[PDB]
DNA sequence: CCTGCATCCGAGAGCTGAGAACCCAACCAT
DNA sequence: ATGGTTGGGTATAATGGGAGTCGTCTCGGATGCAGG
């Protein structure tokens, strides 16, 4: 009953991932929009 | 201050106004975690 | 051009009342009503209808539910009274003019007050229409006889109007009135601790200055609930070339690889 | 059309060049005013 | 200017405000809306070219 | 009466990429 | 049978709004005004 609505590469990019980010509710100084629990970055160099 | 024209009764209050963004050491803004940068403007100078 | 200032020179050419011209224009109203509904149980009719074919007769053939003959036939059967009783028809025809007068004298006072209420997603015009949906309200349901002025229980009429105008009418997805007026507590009862704290009040504390009730999930919900549609139509980009929705897709009709 | 009140006119005439609430030659322009026409300027109004 | 515009704003709510309710129960900290002047201030800073 | 002559209004101005009142009571829906 | 939604009511007095925009240039038609 869940279906796969994942992040991935689009075609002609990549690289080796060097960060990640994770922010969820309640964290302090983070505002986040209505509805959006939690967001993560990933960053490839 | 606000203030009674005949009474002369004072009520003092700082009042929170909001904020302002703060330039860094460089020139720049940061808003909403995005470096901006705000552009001089040249016009006709006011006058005759 | 400019509607406004047509309306204001055409409500400006009704001069104003006294305190004398009101109070009789108020009694004749009354008298008015007295004799519709006197001559409504004298007949048998039903007092709504009565009011509208008298009405309809004070206006004339200008204003065309009820056939041309019919009002007419009905008004040649009020003229079957033999006395005592088309006083009760003078009177009220008079009372008729007397509401028409009356009205057209203080939409002056409807514009009074609609003209703080701008900005809140009705232009200034409908904001008078409705103060003046309101204002025939008040005239209706105005008492003379406690001496009190006429603006004083037109205000409220005119204002509950304008308010439910507000609240019905200016989302383009239409919230109920509990939830509108909901969200408006909610956005006072924000600002309010805004005040206070010195930041941007979080959830929790939202929550707690709402009563019991209310945590942050429900406040969460409201303010998701409370956020308007955006155009599609919004430039994207300094120059005038695109829109918003050039970065829409479809989802709902099936692409040429999914149809094979 | 607008009715010729007294104290409208004035009203309307005062925040036209007379109020410094609406009009305003900034100081650039009360310095060009001033080297232009060979005068000194009480404001930044045009009259007072 | 934009906070100039904002001000205006704010001083005119601020006699909506002054004309109405209760004189008795009227503080410099209850006329004051500041919500125009956040408006003004993050439209600058976040709209104009 | 005809004509010419300023006057006013409306419609144009390259292509591709990207970017702010409150309360109370009755009433259908599910 | 419950919430969610909708209609009605408030009584000192109040009575005509407000932002704005001034750095294009031409061209073509519709038009009111001047002369004879």
């Amino acid at each position: 009953d869940v279906k796969d609505t994942s992040l991935r590469v689009p075609p002609g990019e990549g690289g080796i991932v060097v960060r990640t980010v994770r922010l969820r509710r309640g964290d302090p100084g983070v505002e986040l929009k209505p509805g959006v629990r939690e967001v993560v970055r990933v960053y490839v160099a | 201050q606000l203030i009674h024209k005949d009474t002369g009764l004072i009520k003092e209050d700082e009042v929170f106004l909001g904020h302002i963004p703060l330039m860094t050491e460089d020139g720049s803004f940061i808003i909403n975690g995005a470096d901006r940068v705000i552009v001089s403007q040249i016009h006709r100078s006011p006058g005759v | 051009s400019d509607p406004v200032r047509q309306y204001l020179h055409e409500i400006g050419q009704v001069p104003l009342l006294t305190l004398e011209e009101e109070v009789e224009l108020a009694r004749k109203v009354e008298e008015g009503m007295e004799a519709i509904k006197k001559l409504s149980e004298i007949t048998g009719l039903d007092p709504d209808l009565i009011r509208e074919v008298v009405r309809a007769k004070i206006l004339g053939s200008a204003r065309v539910t009820l056939d041309p003959k019919t009002v007419e036939e009905i008004d040649q059967k009020l003229k079957s009274l033999p006395k005592e009783h088309k006083r009760y028809l003078h009177i009220a025809r008079e009372g008729e003019a007397a509401r028409q007068h009356l009205i057209e004298a203080n939409l002056r006072l409807v514009v009074s007050i609609a003209k703080k209420y701008t900005g809140r997603g009705l232009s200034f015009l409908d904001l008078i229409q409705e103060g003046n949906q309101g204002l025939i309200r008040a005239v209706e349901k105005f008492e003379y006889k406690r001496r009190f002025k006429f603006s004083t229980y037109a205000t409220w009429w005119i204002r509950q109007a304008i308010n439910r105008a507000i609240a019905d009418q200016a989302r383009t997805i239409r919230i109920p009135v509990h939830m509108v007026e909901t969200i408006n507590k909610l956005s006072r009862t924000a600002r309010q601790l805004q005040q206070e704290l010195g930041r941007e009040p979080t959830y929790e504390e939202i929550a707690e200055a709402m009563g019991p009730g209310w945590d942050a999930k429900r406040v969460e919900e409201t303010l998701k609930i409370a956020q308007e549609p955006v155009s599609l139509e919004t430039p994207i980009g300094d120059e005038k070339d695109s829109f918003y929705g050039d970065f829409i897709p479809d989802e709902h009709l099936p692409s040429p690889v999914d149809a094979a | 059309g607008d009715p010729p009140k007294r104290d409208k006119a004035v009203a309307y005439v005062y925040g036209l060049i007379a109020d410094p609430r609406r009009y305003d030659l900034g100081e650039a322009g009360r310095y060009k005013a001033e080297e232009k026409l060979g005068i000194r300027l009480s404001g930044r109004t045009l009259a007072r | 200017d934009q906070f100039r515009v904002g001000l205006a704003r704010l001083a005119r709510g601020v006699r909506e405000r002054m004309l109405m309710g209760s004189e008795d129960s009227l503080t410099p900290a209850k006329l004051v809306n500041s919500r125009p002047l956040e408006a003004a201030i993050r439209e600058f800073f976040s709209r104009s070219q």
